C-alpha cells in the first residue's frame, strides 16, 4: 500500500478537501 | 528476485553513501553527494546473487 498512518451531547464537524492531490481534514 | 519499497521518511542516503568499505558500489543516475540534497518520490530495492 502507498501509506499506512495507523495511529446528543457530543457534536463533530468535519471538513474534507483534496486539492492539488493533497487531502486535508479540518 | 525480491522487490522492496521505501516511503514516508527523510532519505539520509549518506549512511550507505559513506560506507566506502563495500566491494563494488556504483551509483548510476544521480550524484550521491547531491542525492542527500535532492528529493525523490519512492525508494525501491532489488537484489540478485
Amino acid at each position: 500500500c502507498t501509506f499506512e498512518y495507523v495511529s446528543f451531547k457530543n457534536l463533530r464537524e468535519f471538513v474534507f478537501k483534496n486539492i492539488d492531490g493533497y487531502f486535508k481534514i479540518y | 528476485w525480491n522487490r522492496k519499497r521505501i516511503s514516508n521518511c527523510v532519505a539520509d542516503y549518506s549512511v550507505l553513501y559513506n560506507s566506502a568499505s563495500f566491494s563494488t558500489f556504483k551509483c548510476y543516475g544521480v550524484s550521491p553527494t547531491k542525492l542527500n540534497d535532492l528529493c525523490f518520490t519512492n525508494v525501491y530495492a532489488d537484489s540478485f546473487v
